[PDB]
């Protein structure tokens, strides 16, 4: 029984990873593409603020 | 499942903080990736086998600085590096993680976990090159390794910081006999006394990952797994892999040694750590030297191997165990890794194929099987006592010089004879079969009296187990008065001898 | 214990060179020592006969 | 999409280097086509060498290839058709079809470049795999989960060895088998597939539970090198997705290491130990660790390397020793005599030769076998100086001993009776420990060591014996 | 940070119907309650011997036998036996 | 400490090979073309230029003891083979000597020195040495004629050196007084005019009748006796 | 070697035979055909089906002639038998 448990987490650890793709394809599609951006560049002034 | 929750969380937030506060801008970037290694340009402050981070993930460690461009051999496949692509030096030269949780977990080189038992507690990290003791820390060898068997015990002892060769053929028991020794620790590893406990590290370098599974269930199987520690570098990982993980090894065996805690490690192949390194030098460009080996396979080999010492009681009488491997071709010893690793380690245990057919099932070649520290590092019951047990190399040596070969001369030449053959007869060992001290020494001196009224040679094999079980029964006295005490008294080889009388009449 | 016992029975065995030709006497001494060694071997390899609820739970 | 064009700028033998534009890099071991008027040419990249150049692996015959020709990218390496349609098909490197019998239709194709499944192991290598060979089922025995080496030099007999291992084992296998022939000859795939045909092995129109994979050695170096990733995408999808008991077999997997130092000839490489490549043991534990048991399904491998110049101390041969359960070394100096199958008896071995998995009794008289056999080869020299009358009457009835069981050890074979003459034997393990049970107590020591030449049981031993005493005398 | 927070609810909402909420599972269609709960709580016995092992099946110790109560036979038969020996030692 | 102190010293250097190694190590990074066996170009040079300074001078003497490493057993290696030149006395320990048992594992025949001369030892003492050289040398000789075919087919005489040098050989083992952990018998230190009258008795025959054993990890002859003694006592 | 790997089937001709007398040499036992067996005349496969075997019992035999006695009558038919051949 316990390693029937331990075979249980790898594979929800697996159910998770192929979860993975379809969390993936959720920002994919959606259109991330200039909220990132704008909050790397803003990231980027903060780093080089300090420096 | 709150665990993988919280612990992606953080591990994102600690990447979130890196990008906040990183400014790396000397950050190499790729030219030429060839087989496993890449040069890359930049990376002005790079240290000297400092790890980096590739932009695909792939982890690498410099060892040639050229001017310009520094080559990077890659931790793993290049399947995802390409050219131009980012390198993240750490910071840091490469290390290993280190301490008592990493007992009963199979670790890759980097000391990442691979047994998929969850993370690795690690009480400190250590540099993967570690500088070996000086001539004042380290302590003369003196406490004994428990192999278990009896002919390598008998005549080669190991003992705590010693490093001994198994230098051998291909599958002529070199594993075996590491596996017999690895195994033989539990009975005081179960114990309590620590000064007693010896701590395993197995390097599993070069071998296929088959025979690691094989490994790691057999320990699992005789209650072993617990106290060893597997650092396995499988032929399919990267050569770097290969070449580093007995150094990280090396590294989580000094953990022990450096507090008061003997370790136990073997350097299983390392002709695979050979090899791997020369695929490492005939990449980096560097031109090789003896059939084109690099330069320093030979330095390689030395520094790694002299990080097992056994240290001083000022430094806390830890010690290091190293039992290395040679894997010999066609049992040609005189060549050049075999004698370069030979000259290294503190005595080597030979064997060839010839010995295993002809029946030795330890295969231990007496002749070319020498250790370096015969009194010391071997138990007091074993050691001499009698006298007989002491020159029982050289009474090996005799029986080879004038075996079966050489003209019977008179009586006197058929009874040494007998006994060499008897004697010969009763080192054969079974495989996990690690046989103790207290019953390894009863079976040596009834290899001096009574062995030569034997009831022929193939029947000595019952007769060893019989002679076990005379010894349990109403014996036991005998038994743990040899085990505890050490020494053998007068009174206590009287009674041994009359046992052995008392054991032959029947 | 049980010294005593074996030390008194090779004892008569020591003794017994004279009754040579016996059919189940050395038979008896090995059932005897094999049912011992199956005694000795069990109590060896018993490990605590009961589950560690605290912690194996 | 948008095409990825490449430009040829060096051809080295079997080698080209492609020049691309600004991040348009394929990465290394990604598949390159050229559109040569023969049909299309693959490139496998192996190397980045910088300025936006790679140099890259031929598949196929580099003549015919001009500096400056347009090269597209596939946008990863080479796929190969898998699944229960390639069964029965007999297909290339590339992946196309080569049994010309029209286009595989395969639902995937897996590349040919996947990584090991790390430490999803078993040690499930306590099934003995009877082969009905004598030798093997009693001196080494074979894995059914397992790696089997079969050594050999030039000639020995290690493709009838091989062939004799598929008449036996997949007839009556519960699973699928896949034939890489990696640089073979080309007719002895032929035949060898022919046998299968008559066997009903590969059924045309039927089951045909047999994937064949082709390739041989008129090939080109990088075919030779990545027919063995071929068969291994093709035995790992059958073992992984199928969950099926896979027999893979491999006609020579030296052809492999010769055809990774050929091609590092021409990579610009400073060559290892007798001119191989460096990465040879890096590249040849990448090929053996994709043949694993793993939790899902099981392979049994079973290889044939050849050893060049039968020297078993070279690099290659020494290599892909430590990756087999299981080795099968065959002699040259054995196949002199006569004794056929020429495999070593005392340099086979295996890891299942323990008492625990085979049983204490086969495990000693396997043990007693080689203890003659050792005793023999050491008693030679002294045997051809002086001869056997010098020796005592112990040593002499081992030496006679020992000359009964080697010559026992031939045995003949289904796939070699135009060579032999006679028809193959197959002998259970449990018949041939019990034969060299009765050989080595001595029970058939006035029968002459003749009878024991191309047998099989013991019942077989004592019917020759009697024809010889017989009809000959 | 839209780099952080999108992508944390992303992976908590994904799995959320898995192992949160009880709404089955979303992102593969093979269900999940009736699988492992239920199909693979079985696993541990399919893979060894159900009904028979994890039952633990405990045989009573078969009681040890002996001479069968033979007070007269039996001594006298070997008292002869010995006797027979005796004049041969 | 020669010059400046004017003092005699003992520059014991263990295994001085290791310098070539080094030698030859940082060769082949330093875009050195390998010479032969894979070593340095220049190791005669720089190995040269450090046994040289390893010298007797006007101002002082120098007894220096150096042990020199031969890779693969192999006495032809370029680095030992060249050393060999620049070392007044030569000390070969062979691995077949010690696989004998003979721990000392100094291989008699090699083991040349240029203070073996009749001015130098004396005339009985270079007579005595090269009896024992050519006893030893008919031994080897012999190797294979005993080996492979017997003993008894040697003539008397031969059957009489043979086993001489057999006692000889086994009478080379001497106890060192650090190799206690190994020998288990207490070290003896076995005098110049002791070992040359010892072994003069050996080469006239004296002791023929004395069992090989008793030759074994001895000191002087008169340890040879006792061991003998002590052999038939126990033998009975 | 490599050769040998590559054909399909070799013919070793003895420098020795060739020196002894025998003119065309060909170590009869050395010398071996993969796929030329089924390509044999059928007529030359069964006028030649045995003389495999008799060469090579000659091949044995020829190693025990130093001991010049009877050497059984079967030893000497099948010497004076391959001598012939
Ligand atoms: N007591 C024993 N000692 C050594 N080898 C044994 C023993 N019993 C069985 N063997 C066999 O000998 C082989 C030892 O080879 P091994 O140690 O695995 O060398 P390698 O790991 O280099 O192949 C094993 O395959 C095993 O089957
Ligand atoms: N079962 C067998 N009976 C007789 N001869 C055999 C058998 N198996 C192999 N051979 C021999 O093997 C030799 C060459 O075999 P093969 O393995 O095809 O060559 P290579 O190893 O060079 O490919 C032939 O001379 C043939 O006689
Ligand atoms: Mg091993
Ligand atoms: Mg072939």
């Amino acid at each position: 029984w316990v390693r029937y448990e331990a075979s249980l987490r790898q594979l929800e650890q697996r159910q998770l990873a192929k979860s993975v793709i379809s969390r993936v394809q959720s920002e994919l599609g959606n259109p991330k593409f200039q909220e990132k951006v704008l909050q790397q560049s803003i990231s980027e002034i903060e780093q080089l603020l300090s420096k | 499942k709150a665990q993988p929750t919280e612990v992606s969380s953080i591990l994102e937030e600690r990447i979130k903080g890196v990008s906040d506060e990183a400014n790396l801008n000397e950050t190499g970037r790729v030219l030429a990736v060839g087989d496993g290694i890449a040069r890359v340009f930049g990376l002005n402050n790079i240290q000297a086998e400092e790890l980096v981070e590739f932009s695909s993930g792939v982890k690498g460690m410099a060892l040639n600085l050229e001017p310009g461009q520094v080559g990077i051999v890659l931790f793993g496949s290049d399947r995802l590096v390409k050219e131009g692509e980012l390198v993240k030096r750490t910071g840091n030269i490469v290390d290993v993680p280190v301490g008592p949780g990493l007992l009963g977990r199979v670790v890759d080189a980097l000391g990442n976990p691979i047994d998929g038992k969850g993370p690795i507690d690690a009480a400190g990290r250590s540099r993967a090159q570690v500088k070996a003791p000086g001539i004042l820390p380290r302590r003369s060898v003196h406490e004994p390794v428990q192999t278990g068997l009896k002919a390598v015990d008998a005549l080669v002892p190991i003992g705590r910081g010693q490093r001994e060769l198994i230098i051998g053929d291909r599958q002529t028991g070199k594993t075996a006999v590491a596996l017999d020794t690895i195994l033989n620790q539990k009975r005081w590893n179960n114990g309590s006394d620590e000064s007693k406990k010896l701590y395993c590290v197995y390097v599993a370098v070069g071998q296929k990952r088959s025979t690691v599974a094989q490994l790691v269930q057999t320990l699992e199987q005789h209650d072993a797994m617990k106290y060893s520690i597997i650092v396995a570098a499988t032929a399919s990982e990267a050569a770097p892999l290969q070449y580093l993980a007995p150094f990280t090894a090396a590294s989580i065996g000094e953990w022990f040694r450096d507090n008061g805690k003997h370790a136990l490690i073997v350097y299983d192949d390392l002709s695979k750590q050979a090899v791997a390194y020369r695929q490492l030098s005939l990449l980096l460009r560097r031109p090789p030297g003896r059939e084109a080996y690099p330069g320093d396979v030979f330095y390689l080999h030395s520094r790694l191997l002299e990080r097992a010492a056994k240290l001083s009681e000022k430094e806390g009488s830890g010690s290091l165990t190293a039992l290395p491997v040679i894997e010999t071709q066609g049992g040609d010893v005189s060549a050049y890794i075999p004698t370069n690793v030979i000259s290294i380690t503190d005595g080597q245990i030979f064997l060839e194929a010839e010995l295993f057919y002809k029946g030795i099932r330890p295969a231990i070649n007496v002749g070319l099987s020498v250790s370096r520290v015969g009194s010391a590092a071997q138990v007091k019951a074993l050691k001499q006592v009698a006298g007989s047990l002491k020159l029982f190399l050289a009474q090996y040596r005799e029986v080879a010089a004038f075996a079966q070969f050489g003209s019977d001369l008179d009586a006197s030449t058929k009874q040494t004879l007998v006994r060499g053959e008897r004697l010969t007869q009763l080192l054969k060992q079974n495989q996990y079969s690690p046989l103790a001290t207290e019953e390894q020494v009863p079976l040596i001196y009834a290899g001096v009296n009574g062995h030569l009224d034997g009831i022929e040679l193939s029947r000595i094999g019952e007769f060893e187990s019989s002679f076990l079980s005379y010894l349990k029964s109403n014996h036991n006295e005998l038994l743990t008065e040899i085990r505890e005490k050490g020494e053998l008294s007068k009174e206590l080889l009287a009674s041994l001898k009359s046992a052995t009388e008392s054991f032959v009449a029947t | 214990a049980k010294s005593a016992a074996n030390k008194l029975d090779w004892a008569k065995v020591i003794s017994s060179l004279r009754i040579t030709g016996s059919t189940a006497t050395q038979l008896s001494s090995f059932k005897k020592r094999n049912d011992e060694a199956r005694r000795q071997l069990l109590e060896l390899q018993s490990q605590p006969t009961e589950v560690d609820f605290s912690h194996y739970r | 999409s948008t095409p990825i064009t490449g430009k040829v700028t060096a051809v080295i033998g079997a080698i080209v280097d492609v020049h691309f534009e600004q991040s348009e890099l394929p990465a290394i071991l990604n598949a390159l086509e050229i559109k040569t008027p023969q049909g299309k040419l693959v490139l496998e990249v192996a190397q980045h060498l910088g300025e936006n150049t790679v140099r890259t692996i031929a598949m196929d015959g580099t003549e015919g290839l001009v500096r400056g020709e347009k090269v597209l990218d596939t946008g990863g390496p080479i796929s190969v058709p898998v699944g229960r349609e390639t069964l029965g098909r007999i297909i290339n490197v590339i992946g196309e079809p080569i049994d010309e019998r029209g286009p595989i239709k395969s639902k995937l194709r897996k590349p040919i470049h996947a990584d090991p499944p790390s430490f999803a192991e078993q040690s499930t290598s306590a099934e003995i795999l009877e082969t009905g060979i004598k030798v093997v089922d009693l001196l080494a025995p074979y894995a059914r989960g397992g790696k089997i080496g079969l050594f050999g030099g030039a000639g020995v007999g290690k493709t009838v060895f091989i062939q004799e291992l598929i008449n036996n084992i997949a007839k009556a296998h519960g699973g699928f088998s896949v034939f890489t022939g990696v640089g073979e000859r080309t007719r002895e795939g032929n035949d060898l597939y022919r046998e299968m045909k008559e066997t009903g092995v590969i059924n045309l129109e039927g089951e045909s539970k047999v994937a064949l994979v082709f390739g041989q050695m008129n090939e080109p170096p990088g075919a030779r090198a990545r027919v063995a990733l071929t068969g291994l995408t093709i035995a790992e999808y059958f073992r992984d997705e199928e969950g099926q008991d896979v027999l893979l077999f491999i006609d020579n997997i030296f052809r492999f290491t010769q055809a990774g130092s050929e091609v590092s000839a021409l990579l610009g490489r400073i060559p290892s130990a007798v001119g191989y490549q460096p990465t040879l043991a890096t590249d040849m534990g990448l090929l053996q660790e994709r043949i694993t048991t793993t939790k899902k399904g099981s392979v049994t491998s079973v290889q044939a390397v050849y050893v060049p110049a039968d020297d078993l101390t070279d690099p290659a041969p020494a290599t892909t020793f430590a990756h087999l359960d299981a080795t099968t070394v065959l002699s040259r100096g054995i196949s002199e005599l006569g004794i056929y199958p020429a495999v070593d008896p005392l340099d086979s071995k295996s890891r299942l030769l323990d008492a625990a998995v085979v049983g204490q009794e086969h495990y000693d008289v396997a043990s007693k076998v080689q203890e003659t056999l050792q005793t023999y080869k050491s008693l030679q020299d002294i045997i051809a100086i002086l001869g056997m009358d010098e020796l005592s009457e112990q040593d002499k009835l081992t030496v006679e001993r020992a000359r009964k069981i080697q010559r026992f050890l031939s045995q003949p074979f289904a796939v070699a009776e135009v060579f032999t003459g006679i028809p193959g034997k197959l002998v259970r393990l449990k018949d041939t420990v019990a034969s060299f049970k009765a050989v080595l107590e001595g029970k058939y020591d006035n029968i002459p060591e003749h009878a024991f030449y191309m047998v099989g049981g013991i019942e077989d031993v004592v019917a020759k014996a009697e024809k010889l005493a017989a009809e000959a005398n | 940070q839209d780099l952080y927070l999108r992508e944390l609810k992303d992976t908590k909402l994904a799995p959320s119907t898995l192992q949160d909420a009880e709404g089955n599972v979303k992102p593969w269609n093979p269900p999940q309650k009736p699988n492992l709960p239920e199909l693979e709580l079985q696993g541990p016995e399919a893979l060894k011997a159900y009904t028979e092992q994890n039952v633990e099946t405990a045989h009573v110790a078969k009681e040890s036998e002996e001479g069968e109560s033979e007070p007269i036979e039996e001594d006298w038969l070997v008292l002869d036996d010995a006797e027979e020996t005796k004049e041969s030692h």
